RNA sequence: AGAGGUGAAAUUCUUAGAUUUUCUGGAGACGAACAACUGCGAAAGCAUUUGUCUAAAAUACUUCCAUUAAUCAAGAACGAAAGUUAAGGGAGUGAAGACGAUCAGAUACCGUCGUAAUCUUAACCAUAAACUAUGCCGACUAGGUGUUGGAUGAAAGUGCUUCCUUCAGUACCUUAUGAGAAAUCAAAGUCUUUGGGUUCU
RNA sequence: GGGUAAUUGGCGCAGUUGGUUAGCGCGCGGGUCUCAUAAUCCCGAGGUCGUGAGUUCGAUCCUCACAUUACCCA
RNA sequence: AUCCGACUGUUUAAUUAAAACAUAGCAUUGUGAAAAGCCACAACUGGUAUUAACACAAUGUGAUUUCUGCCCAGUGCUUUG
């Protein structure tokens, strides 16, 4: 009965768009579908951080960051509950 | 070697963590001539706990009773994530293998990340609808 | 010929024979570092 | 099995430190003369430990040996890099970025590729989400930083252009004049490849370590 | 002196030096990040740089012609992937096939290998959840927030940016003495107050 | 007929380094904790192809088996 | 209507003219050269060769159409030191 109005993803004015692999489980699946997450960690945590700082030369370290960029599909993403099921009103709200 | 007064002699670390086990691999900084190689699978028999940071911590200390034993003072740290068409974040054992680096004696010259990423892409393994659990 | 004879035309020998082989003898697959059809 | 000796290594003095670490090989036997060895080793340093500044702690700087004097490598310039972190860190969503490749030849005839990137600005008082440029802009961005390229690294010299390398003079030049199509972003040269060299004269090697 | 791989392990590679680090040359596919409820095309589709050829809108116009138009049985051009024919190419992935595991059985899901195919050139085939499951042309009916490309008029600039109008494309929100069996819909409204034109089922 | 290698615990392997002459993984029986599986740490047992030395051993001719390559006048 | 061979072609002079041989098509193997592949000669020297991988030489099967499954333990051939 349609339960979306865009059918799952955000796609207007185009015929086809090309793929894209699952970052966890290598699946296929088209970029204007799958869920994106970026992410600025840190290498470690914040303890082996300071032991590193005493350990090091240069008396003022700043450790570096990760960049990741990871994507996921929809079974692979809601397993791992960066996405959950939300009630029939809330599912319209983005942001 | 022969180093002056209060002169640190440095080297390079490589370190390789793949969710099945963990490379300590220490050159000089040239990259040829390597000097030590303890890789973590060499510490325990489970054929599983490769990757944990146990065997990691016993082979960082390896490692830096090896090289106080040659005479070298300090590392420069390079650090791998296996990422080829695999996967892109390291394993367990990376953080282990820093924190038993730092707190051997050591000094810690710099960090820096280098898994090969491609802007490529030859295809991935097993193709479409994925490992299936 | 090596080949001839025979209640039912067959070979009877292996038809790949070595590199050393006397002229009146080398008479198949000479040298064959493999038979069969080509997969690449 | 470990009978080896150590090496110095030593800088050409457009840096300022000169002497950056030590390396092993093994005594010479019959018919390997543990100089074969040596030469042609290629090694990467960060430039702020050649330097003594932390402001450029990106930009490696990568040395290859030519000579040997008694126990001492001579180490002179092979290419540049940037530090992946820092490349990562300049990457947001709401922008355009432009990138660029060249071949030029300098005086002393070598050959090099430089490989520029830039990133749009903001010229604040719009207030609006994106910076976006159409792709004709883009196209005569992409040809000025190619022209621009062409005539800093033609001119000169190599030492001369190594010596620009240092304070990014390329970057702003670029940016100067690309300022009327577009405002832009921090400019960097991203990677400077070797192609060919033309001969080993020792005695400008040795010209370069007075 | 181990490496791979797994929920745990086998099959598999290795003191004839595997895996691992540095440099040099070759090969074939691919074009990350930027990259969007954004752009173009009749649809299928289209994403590294530069050159040439070739079309297509939109906007502006006190330019020319003057009904030259709408929709269309028969007929014609294009038409993903797989598949067929011939010559190339042949890295990665991998229908078939062979093993190793799990299980009561497992011709499967997991793992180690691996043939055709996937790529190019010249010909066929004409089918998809080929989907907005909504034919095409015209008129009328309601408020707001955006965004892509032109033009008009006005302010901060250090002949460029912001703002106001207007045309064309493209989304969303609210609401309907409007409609529906309802889900819902700016068309799926202007329908027992039933007839603007036309093709297919 | 000649040359080489190997035979050790319930299985598979180390010791052949004479004034110490016997060792380890799978095993085997008891605690440990294991949503009913799991890295688990203490232990007890388990023997040298066969006869003799200027000797304290695995050092001597030979004899039984096994594998490989090569040899041939009653 | 059935069997064999696709077809034109060839053969045991004097008992067998055929389903036997050849054939186009398909597939496999060796070789970059006068120090190479295959073959002749007692030696010295020759054939392919007035040639050069779209070539020369050694074998299987036998027009078109539709197909060509599993086995490398045995015997051959072949690769590394
Ligand atoms: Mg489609
Ligand atoms: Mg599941
Ligand atoms: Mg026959
Ligand atoms: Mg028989
Ligand atoms: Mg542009
Ligand atoms: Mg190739
Ligand atoms: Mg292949
Ligand atoms: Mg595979
Ligand atoms: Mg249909
Ligand atoms: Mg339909
Ligand atoms: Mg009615
Ligand atoms: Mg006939
Ligand atoms: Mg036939
Ligand atoms: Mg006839
Ligand atoms: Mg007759
Ligand atoms: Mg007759
Ligand atoms: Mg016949
Ligand atoms: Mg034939
Ligand atoms: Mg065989």
């Amino acid at each position: 009965p349609k339960k979306r109005r865009n059918g799952g993803r955000s796609k207007h004015n185009r015929g086809h768009v090309n793929p894209l692999r699952c970052s966890n489980c290598g699946r296929c699946v088209p970029k204007d579908k799958a869920i994106k997450r970026f992410n600025i960690r840190n290498i470690v945590d914040t303890s082996a951080q300071r032991d590193i700082k005493e350990a090091s030369v240069y008396s003022t370290f700043q450790l570096p960051k990760l960049y990741i960029k990871q994507c996921y599909c929809v079974s692979c993403a809601i397993h791992s509950r960066f996405v959950r099921v939300r009630s029939r009103e809330q599912r319209r709200v983005r942001k | 070697p022969q180093p002056k007064e209060g002169e640190l002699v440095f080297g390079v670390a490589h370190i390789f963590a793949s969710f099945n086990d963990t490379f300590i691999h220490v050159t000089d900084l040239s990259g040829r001539e390597t000097l030590v190689r303890i890789t973590g699978g060499m510490k325990v028999k489970a054929d599983r706990d490769e990757s944990s940071p146990y065997a990691a911590m016993m082979a960082a200390q390896d490692v830096a009773a090896r090289l106080k034993e040659l005479g070298v003072t300090a590392i420069h740290i390079k650090l791998r994530a296996s990422g080829g068409t695999k996967s892109k974040t390291p394993g367990p054992g990376a953080q282990s293998a820093l924190r038993a680096l730092a707190r051997s004696g050591l000094k810690i010259g710099r960090i820096e990340d280098v898994t090969p990423i491609p802007t490529d892409s030859t295809r991935k393994k097993s193709g479409r609808r994925g490992r299936r659990l | 010929h090596p080949h001839g004879g025979g209640n039912h035309q067959h070979i009877g020998h292996p038809s790949t024979v070595s590199r050393s082989a006397p002229a009146g003898q080398k008479v198949g697959l000479i040298a064959a570092r493999r038979t069969g059809l080509l997969r690449g | 099995f470990t009978k080896k000796e150590w090496y110095d290594l030593k800088a050409p003095k457009m840096f300022l430190v000169r002497n950056f670490g030590k390396t092993l090989v093994t005594k010479t036997i019959g018919k390997k003369l543990a100089t074969d060895s040596l030469k042609g080793r290629i090694y990467e340093v960060n430039l702020a430990d050649l330097n003594n500044d932390e402001d450029q702690a990106h930009k490696k700087i990568k040395l290859s040996c030519d000579h040997i004097i008694n126990r001492d490598c001579y180490t002179d310039f092979c290419g540049l890099s940037i530090t992946r972190d820092k490349l990562c860190s300049l990457i947001r969503k709401g922008y355009t970025l432009i990138e660029g490749h060249t071949d030029v030849k300098t005086l002393d005839n070598y050959h090099l590729r430089m490989f520029c990137i830039a990133f749009t600005k903001k010229r604040q008082n719009q207030t609006k989400s994106t910076c976006y440029a159409q792709t004709s802009q883009i196209k005569k961005i992409r040809k000025k930083m190619v022209d621009i390229m062409t005539a800093e690294a033609s001119k000169v010299l190599l030492k001369d252009l190594v010596k620009k390398f240092i304070p990014e003079s390329i970057g702003k030049e670029i940016e100067k004049q690309c300022k009327k199509i577009y405002p832009l972003q921090n400019v960097l040269i991203r990677k400077v490849k070797i192609l060919k060299r033309p001969k080993l004269d020792i005695s400008k090697l040795m010209e370069l370590h007075t």
